[PDB]
């Protein structure tokens, strides 16, 4: 449902390749992207059904 | 002029991928059993290959162990990155041989203008995607403070150094964390965060290791 969940992807500073989970709010599902490791923001799931429980139907 | 090239199979002998699933991280091999990395790789279930090259093929130098114990420096600063460094220790001892070889911590800092090599599976393109099968390398030299908090003003403690080149399109990128740099064989730094990959000004910055060392081997030693 909400409003960081409209919120574009954000790898931030740190140089790891982490496989994670956001809101795609133009699809209307949730897709991965890679996470840095590092300042994350809040659409960035562990798995789409974190995601989907969080922020499917924003 | 592209920075990396690929190092060629097995000739950075104590570099570690980070598994979970898929390369998620790099790191050091300090000694049979213990790997160091970055703070920002902690994950659950690591499993650490030694001996790679192509990271995707079984090539038959491989030793997939999994990690026993992760302990993540008791200073680390999520926010700032300050003590960006961990230690892994390994289930079962690796088996040293030429292409799976631990490297030395160092004796002191290094200098600006020392020239190091840091190696990765991260990502190739500094604007782009594309990650290797391969290893790939990039000579870069360390950076003076000045310039490196000239680059990043207000987020460069005593922990951290700039390495690269101002001009840009030659970094560590996405994949490289927890990696080696290495300079005249002693372990000066780990992969650790840079504004983007490969841009002009915004040279990366890694761990410093020669402030660590102390805390590694009676880390090692207590665990
Ligand atoms: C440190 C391992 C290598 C050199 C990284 N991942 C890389 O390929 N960097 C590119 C370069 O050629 O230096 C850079 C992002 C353009
Ligand atoms: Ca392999």
């Amino acid at each position: 449902r909400p409003d960081f969940c409209l919120e574009p992807p954000y790898t931030g500073p740190c140089k790891a390749r982490i496989i994670r989970y956001f809101y795609n709010a133009k699809a209307g599902l949730c897709q991965t992207f890679v996470y840095g490791g590092c300042r994350a923001k809040r659409n960035n799931f562990k798995s789409a059904e974190d995601c989907m429980r969080t922020c499917g139907g924003a | 002029i592209v920075g990396g090239y690929t190092c060629g199979a097995n000739t950075v002998p104590y570099q570690v991928s980070l598994n979970s699933g898929y390369h998620f991280c790099g790191g050091s091999l300090i000694n049979s059993q213990w790997v160091v990395s970055a703070a920002h790789c902690y994950k659950s279930g690591i499993q650490v290959r030694l001996g790679e090259d192509n990271i995707n093929v079984v090539e038959g130098n491989e030793q997939f162990i999994s990690a026993s114990k992760s302990i993540v420096h008791p200073s680390y600063n999520s926010n700032t990155l300050n003590n960006d460094i961990m230690l892994i220790k390994l289930k079962s001892a690796a088996s040293l041989n030429s292409r799976v070889a631990s490297i030395s911590l160092p004796t002191s800092c290094a200098s600006a203008g020392t020239q190091c090599l840091i190696s990765g599976w991260g990502n190739t393109k500094s604007s782009g995607t594309s990650y290797p099968d391969v290893l790939k390398c990039l000579k870069a030299p360390i950076l003076s403070d000045s310039s490196c908090k000239s680059a990043y003003p207000g987020q460069i403690t005593s922990n951290m150094f700039c390495a690269g080149y101002l001009e840009g399109g030659k970094d560590s990128c996405q994949g490289d964390s927890g990696g080696p740099v290495v300079c005249s064989g002693k372990l000066q730094g780990i992969v650790s965060w840079g504004s983007g990959c490969a841009q002009k000004n915004k040279p990366g910055v890694y761990t410093k290791v020669c402030n660590y060392v102390s805390w590694i081997k009676q880390t090692i030693a207590s665990n």
